[PDB]
């Protein structure tokens, strides 16, 4: 089903909706790592997952900062 | 009755029809909660709580924080159910049939008399074995603090 | 540590439903080629009470049972079956002794452990009586390796961390020994 | 001049904590003790005439992995997860009732049903490409292909 | 929503009791011991009294902070928001990070690093 | 030395008063830090000892003579870039003061050099993801360093989204590898190089292919390069390829152990498609930076053929090409930052809006450079002639060496297409030379006083007044003669590349 | 006007736009599709952007407010949070005491004054 | 060399032994090639996923189907609900079948 | 200089006083934080004057005697 | 550790949510019973905003934005201190020195955002004063 | 915290003394279940020569 690229129908029509899809996409990677690590009883996989959660947070903050300044750049008359 | 399927079908229904950014942020929260709950049971209770503390408590309320800043402005029932049903049919992520139909166990042993939580071992290795990974992370965090201020600060 | 595993009982029945756990029995006993042993029947609290007396009495066999595991080089379960029965018989010997020499001193102590979260710090009054009894009637002593004799924790006259609630049977039995024995 | 009318709500809030705590301490202790008396309901309820004073078992906290192995080991001996027994020899049923749980190792439901989380370059190859599975199936086939020698 | 604000008040008052005032621990171990010696540990009446006592100690400690929630409301004027965000960042946070580098130092100096017994 | 000095620059910059002179002086502190880094690096690191390959930091980082070559190259090219922001590129205060309006510019650049230099050394999938983010995050910040600009911020937003998807593909490949083997160290994975799905390493490459702008992903790179300020485009269009192409070469070195043909066909499908778009794309373009964006894609296509072939001659072809292409790229962009002084000024039709971010934006703004400055026009001509591949410049030896590696491994189809694609691309390199000179003789005697350079004040009218600053002129001349006169020392340089080893040994 | 509204650099003269396959006017009828052929930069200070005159966030600090200890309609015009302009709309308690005093003797007009400042 | 496959208690986990025996063979100096270590590589993958052993379970399930062997008499007894691990099932002498307490330990 | 801002490399003592009066939120957060690493450096002083470090825990599995298996071990046999 | 007692609590709280909503819907008197003037829907006067009585119709400070944005880096610093808490003893001095270094690098960020005064709202638009200067001829 | 260190040490040695006893019964169970698996496989696949 997803070979027809169904996930494109599931992503909204705003720049903020793309940002969320990136997080939900990466969330799948971390859940996959936690799954393998627990079955193998391997904590190295859990170190990887902890890094992925922390790195996925820094990516969100930078992306939102760019989006925020993108928004105020239009609303930059400020001649009052 | 693995009810975790029904939560995502509702979630998969509203992802196809969301229009504004209020519903788009709702899909985020509606996805972490099944992720947290399916981690609390089964696999890892430690990373279910780390996700709540780090995703919901830190990165999710930032989205709604900037949505109030950005703006708030501005299909057919047959095709949706047809798509969702088609999406519903084939849900086998892997094609190793024996790996998905045959169950396994582990044998416990008493050789580990120093029993401590996973977060004890993760800290044991992150602060000793992979102290470079930990130190680069604080370096990536440092760049963000500088990176946020240069992007956003006006003067 | 309450991590989920695939090897024992998990936290909740919702874990079992997700994993589709089957609790499988195996009726088959051991083959006759392996001579039988009488398994230890003590529960958690009696074992933690008599743990240091099993260590004092079965020290040679426990070390030898482990040294068989070290030198079996991965075939430990199969190549140490005979040395693993001496340990089971030795430990059964100690619990049978405590039942026939110090039955009330032993029971008082592990009733205290079952009353105080299975912690040694909460049951020193009952534990001191049991150690004193065992010494005179079986010569076993409790020793914690790696420290001087004067600095063992269970001999600490004024411990920093003490039980919040007292065990009535321990306090009553203690003061009786303050008359029976401290003449 | 202490106002007693002002402190009436506090004496009721004090009773609120005591009500919840008094029930939890006694009910959980009684249930744990009763199930640690024997392996059937006609033993748990009744108290024998020749039985001595009852020794209650307090609830256990701050456990580890050994307490999950100790709990099942106690279950196979007495029928309770916190049973009491100090017999030097176990019953002959102890050698034929070891519980070994068998469970599946399939990926989470969200990982394989979410409209977005399941889409990925490698997750499609696991789901729609036979390249990996045909290679591994060779090793399974060659297990039974080597029993002749 | 109003109930939630007061569940949090009860909770955060109980949490201050747990983290700094010993939780359910008694104010006096002697008074705790003397009171419980009037009951037999072989009867369920002992455990009701202990549970009432142990929750009583927590309740008294928790009540003092639910009192202080109200007490500070009756004594302090409301704090301006712009000066409120700068308080936690420019005053509280440096102190809180200063201690988190201070407590491990004192514990290590005297060989007192904690372990879960 | 890099990391320690970065903290001092971070703190010091946040103390002193916001001014252009202090901002420009701090940029000259970073130029020292990068120079100091090179002296310490070359002192301890030697080709003769790093030949075996040495594990560092609990095997997370592995360094050998092939990686070590690029670290020194990256440091060198980062010196030539910092010379732009640290000195005058024109000397006219209006145009130049843009480089000094940002105090965190040099800090972010120093952040990236740490990111760039560590990426080729990675030896763990856990640190591969961390380092690739450290480099990726630094580029987005540098793209948005001029936060007032509408196009710059729009580009960083486009860059962040594409890179985020690119990083997710990279992260997902590593997770899949960990799922199969449970091992994180790359050396431990090599023990199971025959037992794992080799296409999961290809999914890793598909993520690194996005970050170098390879077709079909080329669309965003062309858009990004044609919107950022020319000083920014000069950095983000070259540096990522220096450190990622080195990483791609190593990953392909491990991949060719099992010599899977299906992996090579897909990559050949992307290399073949990219040459087509890299050649036919630039035929119909008006913006110079869009032209150099299509030019960049074509050269990356050539450099992948050396990577894909991956033999003993592929090390020589890649090591030589990556060096000469960097110097050519610096030389061309440095000239475009200078010749903006010869632009005319109105005293009309087509309403072309120019900004201080890209004063030179269209190819026909290079008109009559043969008249306004003949010496620098030839330098741009020599640089473009190298890109065309006219011998005996540096560019010819890059294509000649790449062809040897390509044909020696049987890539006949790709070798012929690259020689077709090179000739097709010569059309739009020739247009730059057509605009530079072809209308010389009609304009030879013209009354020109409306140039931007004619708004410079007259100092004394007795002393000689040079038109171009000192440092930028010396860099342009040095790199133009190195491009032109490589034939003199070519034999020594190539024999200096035979020694760069990647586990060849014996 | 009422509903909407619309250099630091040298005015640069660019003439003769040409590509490798021809000149601009030869492809100017197709360049509306090629977005790299847009001669209109979006960062030029002369870029015409027809932006509506959205009014500043105007809060009505209306009478039903504890702060308004009478009947006040305070109109606050602010940029962000810092207040630009404020327009107090008094008169919600205008009872025409001055008109009513003229119809009453001096002794009857006295109680009208206790009702000016209530306190 | 870096630690891989660390258990949830800081020690080697189930499959660390197999992985270590692989490293000993690959980094050994008396080997001309990597052929002798090929079996050890399979064991490490086998220890983690049991793919070959799960396959063997599939044939024994399928072979009994084609012979008519009753699953309940060839398989092993099991219990799905943990509350019904009663003393009758555990085999205790005077055990009831009343459910066991799995509420709070 | 009745109220001038002190220069740190000429007036070290007065420079801290300026910050201990005008920025109490910075001076004492640094003063508290530095008291941790300072106390770590005085650990060797405590070893020679107060008490030695404790014996390390037995957290490495079962203590295996460093010898060969006993050969005359009898008793508890089948 | 068993958590079947915890599960029943979460289930009961989930049931308690449905009860709170519906108890209002079953105890309020019927709209006809009180005044019949309409339901909440048609009575748009009652179903509207509160603007203190008079009917009327977010460009927030950048300082507020940087407060929220800088929350995320400082949160990941705090959450990554969690592994050190439950392993402070077994990492010894080595893990303690690493932890302090992990904090120093982040503090250099705290210095940077303290010197720029990024969180200050500032007043660039207003609060201006001037000197009246006569311009005699 | 120095008292907890010794209380910890006392508990680890208490667990070390019980480890051989509790592992000797765990080795037997693993052997018993291993023999039962191979008995069942031989029973099912006895008709295959
Ligand atoms: C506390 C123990 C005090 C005490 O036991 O004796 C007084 C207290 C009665 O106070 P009282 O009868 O008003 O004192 C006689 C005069 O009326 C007292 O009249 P007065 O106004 O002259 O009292 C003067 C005295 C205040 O009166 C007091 O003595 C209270 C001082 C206690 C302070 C701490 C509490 O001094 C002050 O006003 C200043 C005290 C406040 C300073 C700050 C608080 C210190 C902390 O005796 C009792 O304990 C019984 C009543 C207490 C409530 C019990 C029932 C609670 C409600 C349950 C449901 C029924
Ligand atoms: C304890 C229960 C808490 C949730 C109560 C609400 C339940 C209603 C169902 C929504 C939640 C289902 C999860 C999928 C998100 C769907 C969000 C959505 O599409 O909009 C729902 C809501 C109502 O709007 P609707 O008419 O349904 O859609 C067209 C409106 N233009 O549009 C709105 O935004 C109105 C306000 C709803 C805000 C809900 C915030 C998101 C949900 C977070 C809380 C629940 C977390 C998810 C738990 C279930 C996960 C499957
Ligand atoms: C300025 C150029 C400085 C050149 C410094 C190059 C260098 O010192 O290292 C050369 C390096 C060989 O080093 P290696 O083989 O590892 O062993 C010897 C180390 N002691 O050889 C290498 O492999 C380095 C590869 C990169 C070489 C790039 C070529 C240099 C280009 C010269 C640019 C000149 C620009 C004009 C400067 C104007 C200054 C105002
Ligand atoms: C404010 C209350 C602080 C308090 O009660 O402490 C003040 C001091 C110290 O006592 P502490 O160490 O806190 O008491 C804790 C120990 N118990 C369990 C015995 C209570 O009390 C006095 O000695 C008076
Ligand atoms: C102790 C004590 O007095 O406990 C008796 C209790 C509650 O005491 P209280 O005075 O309401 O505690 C509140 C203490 N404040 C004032 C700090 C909030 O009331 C009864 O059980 C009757
Ligand atoms: C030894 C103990 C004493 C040391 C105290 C000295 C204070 C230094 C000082 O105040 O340094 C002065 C400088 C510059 O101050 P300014 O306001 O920019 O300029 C001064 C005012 N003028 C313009 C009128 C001249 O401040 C800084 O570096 C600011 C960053 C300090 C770090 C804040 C966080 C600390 C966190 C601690 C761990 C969580
Ligand atoms: C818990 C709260 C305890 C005190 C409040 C109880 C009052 C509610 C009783 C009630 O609603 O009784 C009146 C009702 C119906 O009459 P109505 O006026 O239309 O009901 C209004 C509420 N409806 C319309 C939603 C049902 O009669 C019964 O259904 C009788 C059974």
């Amino acid at each position: 089903m997803d070979l027809i690229l169904l996930m494109l129908v599931a992503v909204g029509l705003n720049i903020i909706d793309i940002y969320i899809m990136i997080e939900i996409l990466i969330m799948g990677c971390t859940v996959n790592t936690i799954y393998s690590a627990s079955l193998d009883n391997d904590m190295i996989g859990l170190i990887y997952s902890l890094i992925q959660i922390i790195i996925a947070g820094v990516e969100s903050a930078i992306g939102l900062s760019i989006l925020v300044n993108y928004n105020r750049i239009r609303n930059s008359e400020e001649i009052e | 009755m693995n009810l975790e399927i029904l939560d995502l079908s509702i979630l998969g229904f509203y992802s196809l029809i969301s229009s504004n950014s209020f519903e788009s942020i709702a899909i985020l929260v509606a996805t972490i909660m099944p992720v947290i709950t399916e981690l609390w049971y089964n696999y890892s209770q430690l990373f279910a709580l780390l996700y709540t503390l780090i995703y919901v408590g830190a990165v999710v309320i930032l989205f709604v924080f900037i949505l109030s800043v950005i703006n708030e402005k501005e299909s057919g029932l047959f095709i949706l159910i047809l798509v969702l049903l088609l999406d519903d049919l084939d849900d086998n992520e892997s094609n190793d049939n024996d790996y998905n139909n045959v169950y396994i166990t582990d044998y416990a042993d008493w050789f580990n008399n120093y029993n401590e939580s996973d977060l004890s071992v993760i800290g044991n290795l992150l602060f000793t074995e992979y102290a470079l990974l930990l130190l680069i992370i604080s370096f990536i965090l440092l760049m963000s603090i500088i990176g946020l201020i240069l992007i956003v600060k006006k003067d | 540590s309450s991590t989920h595993t695939n090897d024992s009982l998990n936290s909740s029945n919702y874990v079992d439903k997700l994993k589709d756990t089957h609790f499988v029995f195996e009726n088959d006993k051991l083959p006759s080629e392996i001579p039988d042993v009488e398994e230890v029947g003590a529960t958690t609290a009696p074992l933690l009470s008599a743990a240091y007396f099993i260590g004092a009495k079965c020290q040679d066999y426990n070390d030898d049972f482990m040294l068989c595991q070290k030198e079996a080089k991965g075939n430990g379960p199969i190549d140490c079956l005979k040395e693993g029965r001496r340990v089971t018989r030795c430990a059964s010997g100690v619990l049978k002794d405590l039942n026939t020499h110090c039955s009330d001193e032993f029971r008082l102590h592990w009733q205290c452990l079952s009353f105080s979260n299975l912690e040694y710090k909460n049951c020193r009054k009952a534990e001191s009586l049991l150690n004193k009894c065992v010494f005179e009637k079986m010569n076993l002593v409790k020793k914690i390796p790696g420290i001087p004799e004067d600095r063992q924790i269970h001999l600490k006259q004024n411990p920093v961390l003490k039980p919040v609630a007292l065990h009535q049977d321990s306090e009553v039995a203690f003061k009786k020994a303050q008359n029976e024995n401290s003449i | 001049m202490i106002p007693f009318e002002a402190l009436i709500p506090y004496a009721i809030m004090f009773a609120g904590f005591c009500l919840g705590g008094g029930v939890m301490n006694s009910a959980i202790t009684a249930d744990i003790t009763k199930r640690a008396r024997g392996p059937n309901q006609e033993i748990k309820r009744n108290v024998g005439e020749d039985e001595g004073p009852r020794n209650y078992t307090k609830p256990r906290y701050n456990t580890d992995q050994w307490d999950k192995y100790f709990a099942v080991r106690d279950l196979r001996l007495t029928g309770s997860l916190r049973g009491q027994s100090d017999n030097a020899v176990a019953e002959e049923s102890f050698k034929t009732n070891s519980i070994q749980p068998y469970s599946n190792t399939r990926r989470p439901w969200v990982l394989r049903r979410h409209i977005i989380m399941k889409n990925s370059p490698t997750k499609w190859a696991r789901k729609y490409s036979s390249r990996r599975d045909e290679r591994e199936q060779e090793i399974k086939d060659d297990y039974i292909r080597g029993m002749g020698e | 929503f109003f109930l939630s604000e007061y569940c949090s008040m009860v909770l955060m008052s109980t949490l201050t009791a747990i983290f700094f005032f010993g939780g359910y621990l008694p104010f006096s171990n002697t008074i705790h011991h003397l009171i419980l010696n009037l009951f037999d540990q072989h009867s369920i009446y002992y455990f009701i009294i202990e549970g009432i006592l142990l929750s009583g100690y927590l309740a008294i400690k928790a009540n003092f902070f639910m009192f202080s929630f109200v007490w500070i409301r009756a004594a302090a004027p409301r704090l301006r928001y712009d000066l409120l965000i700068l308080f936690c960042w420019y005053v509280l946070l440096p102190i809180v990070f200063a201690i988190v580098v201070f407590a491990p130092g004192i514990l290590y100096c005297f060989d007192a690093l904690p372990v879960i017994i | 030395m890099l990391f320690t000095s970065l903290l001092l620059i971070i703190v010091y910059g946040s103390l002193v008063n916001k001014s252009h002179l202090l901002t420009k002086l701090i940029n000259r502190l970073g130029l020292i830090i990068i120079i100091y880094t090179l002296l310490i690096h070359l002192n301890i690191n030697t080709l003769e000892n790093l030949s075996i390959g040495i594990n560092m930091f609990n095997n997370l980082l592995l360094i050998n003579s092939f990686n070590n070559t690029i670290i020194e190259l990256i440091l060198i090219i980062c010196i030539l870039y910092v010379l732009l922001i640290s000195f005058n590129i024109t000397g006219l205060s209006i145009i130049d003061n843009l480089n000094y309006s940002k105090r965190t510019f040099i800090v972010i650049v120093l952040f990236n050099i740490i990111g760039l230099t560590l990426l080729p050394l990675v030896n763990d999938i856990m640190i591969l993801f961390i380092i690739i983010e450290l480099q990726s995050y630094s580029l987005y910040l540098l793209t948005a360093i001029f936060n007032e600009s509408h196009n710059s911020t729009k580009s960083a937003l486009y860059y962040f989204i594409v890179g985020s998807i690119a990083s997710f593909i990279i992260l997902d490949a590593t997770v899949s590898i960990y799922d199969d083997l449970g091992l994180t160290n790359i050396q431990y994975i090599l023990m199971y190089i025959d037992k794992l799905e080799i296409f999961d390493l290809l999914c890793l490459l598909f993520g690194l292919f996005i970050k170098i702008g390879l077709a079909p992903f080329y669309s965003y790179s062309i858009t990004i390069y044609s919107l950022s300020p020319t000083i920014i485009t000069n950095y983000i269009s070259l540096m990522p390829k220096l450190s990622i192409l080195t990483l791609i070469y190593i990953i392909m070195h491990y991949i060719n152990i099992v010599n899977n043909t299906d992996l090579n066909y897909v990559i050949s499908f992307l290399i073949l498609i990219s040459m087509f778009i890299g050649s036919f794309g630039g035929l119909n373009v008006i913006r110079i930076k869009t032209l150099l964006a299509y030019s960049s894609l074509l050269n990356v296509s050539y450099m992948l053929l050396a990577i894909l072939s991956n033999s003993n001659e592929s090390i020589i072809a890649y090591i030589y090409y990556i060096i000469q292409y960097s110097l050519t790229h610096i030389n061309i962009f440095s000239i475009i930052l200078v010749i903006s002084i010869y632009l005319p000024i109105m005293n009309n039709m087509l309403n072309v809006m120019i900004t201080k971010y890209s004063p030179i934006e269209y190819i026909n703004q290079l008109k009559n450079l043969f008249i306004n400055n003949i010496f620098i026009a030839i330098a741009l001509c020599i640089s473009i002639f190298s890109l065309i591949g006219i011998p005996p410049l540096t560019g010819f030896y890059g294509k000649y060496l790449v062809l040897i590696s390509g044909l020696n491994n049987g890539y006949v189809l790709l070798s012929i297409v690259l020689i077709i694609a090179s000739s097709i691309s010569t059309v739009y390199y020739a247009t730059i030379l057509k605009v530079l000179s072809f209308d010389t003789l009609s304009f030879k005697d013209i009354i020109s006083n409306n140039l931007i350079i004619n708004t410079s004040p007259e100092n004394n009218n007795n002393e000689i007044k040079p038109e171009i600053s000192n440092v930028i002129s010396y860099v342009i001349s040095s790199l133009t003669l190195i491009i032109l006169l490589i034939i003199i020392q070519y034999e020594n340089i190539v024999k200096g590349a035979y020694l760069v080893l990647l586990y060849n040994w014996v | 006007n009422d509903f909407y509204d619309v250099n630091d650099f040298f005015p640069v003269q660019v003439d003769g736009i040409e590509s490798s396959l021809g000149k601009y006017e030869e492809f100017a009828k197709d360049a509306h599709e090629w977005e790299s052929w847009n001669l209109q930069n979006e960062d030029h200070p002369e870029y015409p952007v027809k932006r509506t005159k959205i009014r500043h966030f105007t809060l009505n600090f209306g009478p039903q407010h504890p702060a308004a200890h009478g009947v006040l309609r305070l109109i606050l015009e602010l940029h962000g949070e810092e207040i630009l302009r404020s327009d107090p709309h008094v008169g919600l308690l205008h009872r025409g005491t001055e008109k009513l005093i003229e119809s009453k003797t001096y002794m009857q007009a006295l109680p009208y004054f206790d009702r000016l400042d209530y306190v | 060399a870096p630690l891989q496959q660390v258990g949830r208690h800081g020690g080697p986990n189930k499959c660390f032994g197999e992985f270590q025996r692989v490293v000993e063979c690959m980094t050994n100096a008396k080997h001309d090639s990597y052929e002798p270590c090929n079996n050890l590589k399979n064991d490490y993958l086998e220890c983690r996923k049991h793919k070959v052993e799960r396959y063997k379970a599939f044939l024994m399930q399928k072979h009994a189907e084609e012979l008519g062997k009753d699953p309940e008499e060839i398989g092993a007894p099991f219990v799905r609900k943990r509350r019904f691990l009663t003393s009758k099932t555990l085999g205790l002498v005077d055990g009831d079948d009343y459910e066991i307490g799995v509420e709070k330990i | 200089a009745i109220g001038d801002y002190p220069v740190y490399y000429k007036q070290p003592i007065r420079w801290l006083s300026y910050h201990a009066h005008t920025r109490p939120h910075v001076f004492y957060a640094i003063a508290v934080a530095a008291l941790g690493p300072v106390f770590m450096m005085a650990t060797p002083l405590r070893r020679k004057f107060l008490y030695d470090d404790h014996e390390p825990l037995p957290a490495n599995g079962y203590p295996l005697p460093n010898r060969s298996r006993d050969k005359t071990l009898t008793g508890y046999d089948d | 550790m068993l958590q079947d007692l915890f599960n029943n609590y979460v289930i009961l709280v989930g049931i308690l949510g449905l009860i709170f909503l519906g108890v209002n819907y079953f105890i309020v008197e019927s709209p006809r019973m009180d005044e019949n003037n309409g339901n909440i829907s048609d009575y748009i006067e009652k179903s509207g905003p509160f603007e203190c009585g008079f009917s009327s119709f977010n460009p927030i400070p950048i300082a507020f934005i940087l407060v929220a944005l800088l929350f995320l880096p400082f949160d990941l610093e705090v959450s990554s201190m969690l592994p050190y808490i439950v392993s402070i003893y077994s990492v010894g001095i080595y893990g303690l020195i690493i932890f302090i270094l992990f904090l120093l690098i982040l503090i250099v960020g705290f210095i940077y955002e303290f010197n720029t005064k990024s969180l200050s709202i500032t007043t660039i638009l207003h609060k201006k004063n001037k000197a009246l200067v006569k311009n005699l001829y | 915290n120095r008292e907890k260190i010794e209380l910890k040490r006392e508990k680890l040695w208490a667990r070390a003394h019980l480890m051989p006893l509790l592992q000797a019964e765990q080795d037997r169970n693993v052997v018993r279940r291993t023999f039962a698996y191979y008995k069942r496989e031989g029973e099912i696949m006895k008709d295959v020569p």
